[PDB]
């Protein structure tokens, strides 16, 4: 019927909103992890800066 | 966030339909009750009127 | 979290009450309609035995 129809496409309708949210999730998700990486290479950046400001305010 | 919304809003469709559906059963049942006693009622007044008759 | 699942649980709980109510509300329309039926396929006989009763 015209419930029938309307059923599925409320049904289609939630297929894909579901993966648009799994695909948004997924592309979201590699950027925190490029974040991530930003994060670690930054901690690297503070820690190389912090040993060669060490040496030369030791020298 | 997205996907979750779209869920909820599924989830909502199909309580609109079912509690529609049950509304529209229950004024059904409803009618068709009222219908049977209205008829049963009219049968008793023919067998008193049988009754009547057979006097 | 805590909200969808309350709230999902919530929904699907008045989907299922609503179907269940249709259910039984549509369960006695038939039931009521088959014996309003018997009632008429009586009430037409006693209107003939009357009919007779009354010549």
């Amino acid at each position: 019927d015209f419930d029938d129809i309307h059923r599925k496409r409320m049904e289609k309708d939630l297929n894909e909103l579901q993966a648009l949210i799994e695909a948004h999730f997924e592309n979201r998700k590699k950027e925190e992890e490029e974040l991530v990486s930003l994060k670690d290479r930054i901690e690297r950046r503070r820690a190389e800066r912090a040993e060669q400001q060490r040496i030369r305010n030791e020298r | 966030m997205d996907a979750i919304k779209k869920k909820m809003q599924m989830l909502k469709l199909d309580k609109e339909n079912a509690l529609d559906r049950a509304e529209q059963a229950e004024a059904d049942k409803k009618a068709a009750e009222d219908r049977s006693k209205q008829l049963e009622d009219e049968l008793v007044s023919l067998q008193k009127k049988l009754k009547g008759t057979e006097d």
